[PDB]
């Protein structure tokens, strides 16, 4: 049956329904529009009215006009057909390629994988940059999160991951655009085509597209993560194989639901945030995981606002990843790209038994090392390094030569930076790293081991300084 | 020749350790400040939220 | 069920940080006035309320008891912090950790002098 | 008159009266319930309608439920016939032992004493505590505040003064345990049995306990305070004989009523506070004091929050006190115990016309070597000693030595130090710790000074050190 | 009184952080707007028509006098605190006192740096 | 037509009207006091009834007590019968002089003039003061602002600005005290009489006074800049003069409009300050231009809270500044009157295409000088004077020699030097300073250039004696 | 209007801090919930939609373009607060100007190290 619309504030509309009301969540489409304009269901006022989120502009509303229950949530297309496709929250194509013809289609919402369904296998996945496989390494069908302030290089980290593991997979992917640039949507779009990942000629995409980004109203914003993963649950489940899930940015989800937050009635939270931030989040990730069914393995961009990691989002976010790189803003400004703290990143798969007593052995000594340092940087500060014990001198010494080290040229930022790319194997990454703790190139310069990729480069690099 | 290498390299050392001192200040005042802001407007939403509530 | 039928429990709580979050939005969507740092003004009576069923019971009672761990998340290695400080205000004594020791070495990483037992050597055997 | 219960939210509950409406603060007993509800009237909304505050848990209640007005408020036992038992806030006992065969009974809101009921005698009560005798000595019937953050030391302070104080006291004494550990009630009680102190036998009872810990609700914990103190003033004016009165932690009388504030319809003060605090805590502690009638030495352990003094909490409570015992995390952390502030503790007796210039002047010492010590440190730690003079640092060598001598291993805290406890006389505080300045001892390692009772242990220690 | 009747008054007001307290607490229970650390709009304007009352009359009115002291507390020496910016502002001068002259030795405490006097120099005798 | 109060909170009182409501900034009169209460409409309720804001206490107000409307705002006298007299916020005359007997009355709002009615030329509003001319020339039509409160000669470079304008250009003064402390005040309007610039016998007074007193509530305290603002406006639209507007202070004018917006139960912003902030300066500042007919320039004592100049109202306040005078206690200490810092005082017109090139190379000149003998404070301190180059030996005597020619007597006061003031010609000043640094006087000691004119009393004063 | 007929427009925003800081001004009037430095959740998004409006238009679509010059005022070089932040990660690059470079002379008063520009980089003249 039909509903009429009794109020309208930005992306909160309310809709009085004289028969049969529509349960939270389902999905309302508004009459008199030029294009498909959905509400979903938010919660049930009383007297016979529901409050709901808009997914696109609300400009044009009118009290009175007709809304319509579809009978459901939003139902989106699923399947092989997503793939070389770009999509929009709802469903709709926005690459002007003509109607995704699918055999199916899928709610975004869903309750996540039962305790049952969980997981316990434990393998790593090696991505061929030096200080996540050394310090905190990745895992195959794990959660990664990427946190890191403005523009410290979140981006071009996630898509040297795209270059690093996608590319070489044998499964599908899905890349979500949530809340960020549409010209990044475009460059990424002529990329993949280049790159062949993606085909408008023949089948053989490998990769589905869904995107909501900084252009869109709040309530797109907010579900087109729940559409992304919607697209990629398929994949894990409906094919029982692996799946690879690419997001730029999750922060923007939070964001968006502070927006609607200020309107949908609800007392303020710290910072202003929602009061359902956590469960918010909560009963999002806990659908992008990989199950006894299947593999997901995810790859979370996340915003830090004022660079304050304990901003509650961020700071909540900690809690859902297997393998977290905290980017830093004082690393990249001393050129070391990637930007990572190595002190302050985390695996849940840094464990003798799992990686190996060596490899565990080394990791804790460099951020031996590196802590020790840290903790002598104070006293640097004011009267510098010429006043330390001739011990210290060589704590500093070794330490600053790592820091260079776990630099690393990326094939992805060539293009701008004017040097080839490297990707190490996690066996020479360990080795490199043994030596320099041993003092094996303590009579090597720091310069030698700045933006390089293998030990051998370093001493290369040490001998071209003559 | 001893003592013209000391005192010139207590001179240099004294510049930076001065420099580097003031350096400091300026980031601690302007860091101080920030935190000043932020307390009392950290403190003030507090009570309207709370008011707001009623 | 153990502590009053002559027997002995452990309990852990990991984590009570996260407890106070969902209790906050739960009192809060209730409509109730937020408090300091916007959780409801009661925070500490929702977690000593929680932690005094931990007991140690009398023979007459048969002498069953139930001993509990309740974990907190620092910001920042902030212990002095309201949520925590509260916390600690309740429980008899706590074990505080820093991520400076814990990657220097010192593993388990307790920082001696902020940690505190509040049993002592009455809860160690003569030798220990 | 009979009421209906219209409201509930947590602890605070709207009753409906068709005819008598009770007055503020008059106790209202809630009908069918297992054990004693009462609730304590705190506001009239209108329309035949108060708002209240419930003494135990809330739990079961349902709207139309009845009930009575007592026609006053919460009225408990007071008199000889406490001593020994344990009361709740609304002076039932709690120790199994019966009824609190009393005389009489009183409520526990009263009228402060007015101004002219004042005394000004004021006289040195030795604790035996080197710190405290010597840099903010407390006085014989005087106010007494004991500041700490979250396990500081506050309470190992109180249960050694007691040690210390009130088993010689010839009066009596009352033990108010307000918002506390239950576990520290069990504790108290069984120690006070074995001291003797506590006579479950005969008559020879010398304190009284009182109880409303954090196992309870708001409203128990807001007026346990009242109930505690309300007995100690019948021995100050019904016996006149001299009273001891101990409070942990009287902080908790304030956190209870923010813990209602909101549900009382109150917008929020600075800091998530009710608007009250003040007013809230002047009425009550204007009663807790000497009068010309009998003598009252209070004793208050003060919860700091966050371990800022500047709460509002703790900084509305330093006016109400004779002297400041305040103790810090960052003394505590370095293994000073008592974590006392040397440069934060004060006493209204430390006048040398009340104390003696000598006594003045070591105090008065002390604090200037370690305020020099302290602007000093920060300095040190980046040029390094060898920029001092021979004097310069001849300070900051003794400043490190009597800020150990300052530390003292209580008898109460052998659990804790591993250390036989120790009291030292006044007299022999102020020798010590005059010798230090004077240089007398600046051969003595350090370690020597640390955690010992008189100067003789820090000269035996360092021989015990030295091979 | 003494004032407007050619004599001379001195009047010290121990403390005016209690009474802006007293006056916040009957605001917000009035249910007046609150403002920086809740106080309400005319907090400030409590002080100065308070304050302003101290004068002194020319002779035609007497020649008479009233002169005033009023005393603020500070927390943690915050002299930027609410309360105390308004009292700051309004007076002639302040005298500042401070904790860590105090135990120094120096007493009374008073920061000979900070402290001011507009009035200054035409309130002193030739000898001082 | 007349309303009713319906009640009574503090300074806001609300007022039902039967008929047709006052606009919002309406004056309304309260009836049956002693003395004139007025209320400023702040708001338009609905049900008939308006918010508005006090001017003066409220004791004693009823319910029911009848209200006027005056038709419009605040209007206060404007004309010459102004200059000498001191009036408060509604225009009421506070000196005890009686009634304020102007051919015209003017509204204290309004809006600020046109685009089209303003100029697009930019000159230099010439002051006869040496180090200000020069190195922080003031703009006619632009704001300066005034740092350094008592004991850096403020009131009597007051004083003296107001003489020399009337001189050199026959434009008046106003003076706006924004929470003026009654014993100031009192002061003030004494020293005015003393040093002439007031003068209670002829029509010869050049300033107009305006104080809200700090014992007034908030509301006054807000209005006052404007009524000051609006008498200033008379001599500009219908005088054609080029008038000087003192605002002391600026900050309190914030304040105010903060305590303001407190009591109308406004939300607060960043650090407490009002959400108006911005507008509420703007709507303000903007009236204080050059206009087609003539020019109102303003001088504006800042209060910096916390010595933090990011904080909030002086951040907003820079932003309508055109240059700053600092006065300071080191320069004072050292016998420079005025006390102005050449190096810490500037002005945005210090610039070739404004002042000419000739004005700019001079200044930039004296400022590297002044900078360059800075410089050599320490080789000279630690070392020997006489060790110094030829070039920087030069340079000391040339620098001193400049930093006394900076100085200079005023005639505001010559009742306590004994010594005539100088009103020294910008023409003057420029070439005077040329030629000390062109080098054509270095055969003259330094006290030759302390305290006097134009350069060639320089020359003079030497000659003396030897 | 120039975009979207095959021609090019220059947008200067002088600037966005004030912009920002009138829309605070509109949503706290409205009695939004405020946020860091009391600016409302739906800042970042105020800019966001507008400068997501400069583009680059393909050959199907006229070739024409919108480029962008939104300005932004920090405190005492501040680019890490709220605002600055936002808008960093809308815009493509950043020219940042620094007072100690323009308070020596060095005019215009880029810093060249923090400054970038990738895609303007690749849309440079072969000669430069
Ligand atoms: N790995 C890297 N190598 C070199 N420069 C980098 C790297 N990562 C980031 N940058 C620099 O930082 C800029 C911002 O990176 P980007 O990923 O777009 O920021 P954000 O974290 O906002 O996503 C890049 O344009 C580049 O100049
Ligand atoms: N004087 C002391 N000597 C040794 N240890 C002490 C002393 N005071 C406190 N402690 C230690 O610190 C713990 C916390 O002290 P407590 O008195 O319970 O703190 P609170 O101020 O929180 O009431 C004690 O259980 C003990 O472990
Ligand atoms: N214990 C204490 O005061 N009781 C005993 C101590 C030994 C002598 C008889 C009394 C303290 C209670 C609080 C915690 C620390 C021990
Ligand atoms: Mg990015
Ligand atoms: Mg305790």
């Amino acid at each position: 049956t039909t509903g009429r619309i009794v109020a309208v504030i930005g992306a909160v509309v309310d809709v009085q329904f004289d028969e049969g009301l529509p349960p939270i969540l389902n999905a309302l489409e508004v009459q008199g529009r030029e294009t498909r304009l959905v509400l979903e269901v938010a919660q049930h006022l009383g007297e016979s009215t529901v409050r709901t989120i808009a997914m696109d502009g609300t400009e044009g509303l009118v009290r009175g006009q007709k809304v319509l229950d579809s009978g459901a949530p939003i139902r989106i297309p699923v399947g092989p057909e997503t793939l070389g496709r770009i999509m929009n929250v709802i469903g709709e194509p926005i690459d002007e390629r003509g109607p995704i013809k699918t055999k199916q289609f899928a709610a975004i919402h869903a309750e996540a994988p039962e305790f049952v369904e969980m997981s316990v296998e434990q393998e790593i996945l090696v991505t061929g940059i030096k200080v996540v496989d050394l310090l905190a390494p990745y895992a195959k069908g794990g959660k990664i999160g990427l946190f890191g302030g403005a523009g410290v290089g979140k981006t071009v980290l996630i898509m040297e991951l795209i270059n690093n593991v996608a590319k070489a997979h044998g499964g599908y992917s899905v890349f979500a655009g949530v809340g960020e640039r549409t010209r990044e949507g475009n460059d990424l779009y002529h990329e993949m085509i280049e790159s062949g990942v993606i085909n408008l000629k023949d089948a053989t995409s490998k990769v589905a597209l869904v995107y909501g980004q900084m252009n869109e109203p709040p309530g797109a914003r907010a579900r087109v993560a729940l559409t992304g993963l919607t697209v990629a649950e398929y994949f894990r489940d409906q094919e029982g194989q692996d799946v690879l899930l690419f997001i730029d940015n999750i922060f923007r989800f939070t964001q968006a639901g502070s927006e609607v937050s200020a309107l949908l009635g609800r007392i303020p939270s710290a910072v202003g945030y929602q009061p359902t931030l956590a469960t918010d989040m909560g009963t999002m990730q806990e659908r992008i995981t990989t199950t006894k069914k299947g593999s997901i393995t995810s790859v979370q961009a996340i915003y830090v606002p004022a660079d304050d990691l304990t901003d509650p989002a961020p700071a909540t976010t900690f809690a859902h990843l297997d393998a977290t790189t905290v980017l830093s803003r004082a690393i990249a400004e001393l050129g070391i790209y990637p930007a990572v703290d190595p002190l302050d990143s985390t695996s849940r798969i840094m464990d003798p038994n799992i990686v190996g007593s060596e490899h565990y052995d080394v990791a804790r000594g460099v951020q031996k090392i590196l802590q020790d340092y840290k903790s002598l940087q104070d006293i640097i500060a004011i009267l510098g390094m010429d006043e330390l014990s001739e011990e210290d001198k060589l704590t500093v010494s070794r330490a600053r030569k790592i820091q260079r080290f776990l630099s690393q040229p990326f094939q992805v930022a060539e293009v701008f930076t004017g040097h080839l790319g490297k990707l190490v194997p996690l066996k020479e990454t360990i080795k490199g790293f043994q030596q320099i703790l041993a003092g094996e190139y303590d009579h090597l310069p720091e310069q030698a081991f700045y933006m390089v990729g293998p030990i051998e480069e370093a001493v290369a690099k040490a001998d071209k300084l003559a | 020749e001893s003592t013209t290498s000391e005192q010139s390299a207590r001179m240099t050392a004294m510049d930076n350790a001065s420099k580097n001192a003031s350096e400091m200040i300026d980031k601690l005042t302007l860091t101080f400040n920030r935190t000043r802001q932020a307390v009392i407007t950290k403190e003030l939403i507090e009570i309207i939220s709370g008011a707001a509530a009623l | 069920y153990f502590r009053d039928n002559g027997k002995h429990a452990l309990i852990i709580y990991d984590d009570l940080s996260k407890q106070a979050v969902a209790y906050r939005q739960m009192s809060l969507l209730l409509r109730r006035p937020p408090g300091r740092e916007a959780y409801p003004g009661d925070v500490f009576y929702l977690h000593s309320r929680l932690l005094e069923r931990a007991a140690k019971m009398n023979d007459a009672f048969g002498g069953g008891s139930l001993t509990a761990l309740p974990v907190i998340e620092t910001q920042a290695g902030d212990v002095s912090a309201y949520i925590p400080t509260n916390v600690i205000s309740i429980t008899d004594g706590q074990i505080f950790l820093e991520t400076e020791l814990f990657y220097k070495g010192i593993r388990p990483a307790i920082n001696v002098g902020l940690s505190v037992s509040r049993v002592g050597s009455a809860a160690q055997t003569r030798a220990m």
